[PDB]
């Protein structure tokens, strides 16, 4: 809980001002990226994706006055530039993935995400209602796609790399 | 602090920097020669404080000191609802001696008054997404108890009131809070959160509501 979420470097990951990649443990070769999920025309569910990595880089944000993040804080996780709030995560029921991972053009002030100590990285984990029961961010494979969504106790493990290559 | 400016040097001796190998996170606020007053988000296992600071390098601060802390306590109803309650104190492992650079402030025991103009200072982002090399100081006016809970709910608490959100855009930003916010000579109240980014016109942000807390803060400091 009181564990401050630390990048690749050992530094603690900022809150909102840095972006920062979500690198799979098991999977280096894979980065997120948006795709289409049921018959959306837009891409707008976010999967691992073998051809890009790192992938699209995040931004974690909490309300709290405090540029750190700790594992115990509900986050925003969003794609984009601090300025935008277009790629927003959600997690939002759709078949047959389940309760995908997607991006959204609002935010909440506090949103549904903590980052937890999983193995040797970190997992995400969803908070419905942002009560006090998370659901593990895993991946579910469906239509040659491999969607970041709720599985729990079988969570994607990340470690968090600063975005300063761009 | 955006949109404020230096403050001048020593004139907050009550500023306490928590820092965490050698970079500031939090503020904290002293209220007793042995005790640190602090948002409860920003809780560790254990600190370290810097008391007499200006600049954050203690080794350029006549008068400073850096000190170790390990016991805290967080308010027991921190959190419960989610932002509420946001306070916490640090037992310094021993007291200070106080001088003109070091020194406690006393709590506003009266509630805020909308409308008026209070102080904040903190060594977090500037307007242009930098971290000042001295503390920053800025006024802010309380915004009213129906412009906070209109903005804020179902967020807002009783524990929390809202200042800034002026055409002047003066506000706290990250790295502010725990930090004091001052009424009318006391310390009315902690900076706590607001909704990103920071500077929005019409935007207050939050701070914890201490005329609240005196009776917890008083006993928790004699037990
Ligand atoms: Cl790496
Ligand atoms: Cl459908």
């Amino acid at each position: 809980g009181s564990s401050v979420v630390v990048d690749t470097n050992g530094q603690p990951v900022s809150n909102g001002a840095d972006a920062y990649y979500l690198v799979p443990v098991s999977h280096g070769h894979a980065g997120l990226a948006l795709a289409k999920i049921g018959n959306e025309a837009e891409p707008r569910a976010v999967v691992l994706d073998p051809h890009h990595r790192p992938g699209l880089p995040v931004r974690f944000e909490s309300p709290l006055f405090i540029n750190i993040i700790k594992e115990s804080y509900f986050l925003n996780i969003k794609f984009g530039p601090s300025s935008s709030d277009s790629g927003v995560w959600d997690v939002i029921q759709q078949d047959p993935i389940g309760l995908a991972v997607k991006v959204t053009d609002t935010k909440s002030l506090l949103g549904p995400f903590k980052v937890e100590k999983e193995g040797e990285g970190y997992k995400i984990v969803y908070y419905p209602e942002r009560g006090q029961t998370g659901l593990d961010i895993g991946l579910v494979h469906r239509n040659d796609k491999y969607y970041l969504a709720v599985k729990d106790g079988e969570p994607c493990v990340f470690k968090i790399r600063k975005a300063t290559d761009e | 602090i955006i949109n404020g400016e230096d403050c001048s040097p020593h004139s907050q001796p009550w500023q306490a920097a928590l820092v965490m190998e050698n970079e500031l996170f939090c503020s904290g606020v002293l209220v007793h020669p042995q005790w640190v007053l602090s948002a409860a988000h920003c809780f560790q296992n254990s600190y370290t404080i810097g008391l007499g600071l200006h600049s954050l390098e203690a080794d350029q601060e006549p008068g400073s000191q850096m000190v170790e802390a390990s016991l805290s306590v967080r308010h027991p109803e921190y959190n419960r609802p989610l932002l509420a309650n946001d306070l916490m104190l640090i037992k310094l492992d021993e007291s200070v001696s106080e001088s003109d650079t070091i020194r406690s402030i006393s709590i506003a025991s009266q509630c805020p008054t909308a409308g008026n103009s209070c102080l904040v200072s903190g060594w977090g982002l500037l307007a242009n997404g930098r971290m000042p090399t001295v503390l920053q100081c800025v006024n802010v006016s309380v915004v009213s108890e129906e412009v906070c809970s209109k903005l804020y709910d179902p967020l807002y608490h009783p524990s929390m009131f809202c200042a800034g959100g002026g055409q002047d855009q003066k506000d706290s930003c990250n790295g502010d809070s725990g930090g004091p916010l001052i009424c009318n000579g006391y310390l009315q109240g902690l900076v706590s959160f607001g909704k990103a980014p920071c500077g929005q016109v019409g935007v207050p942000g939050v701070y914890t509501n201490l005329c609240k807390f005196t009776e917890w803060i008083e006993k928790t400091v004699q037990a």
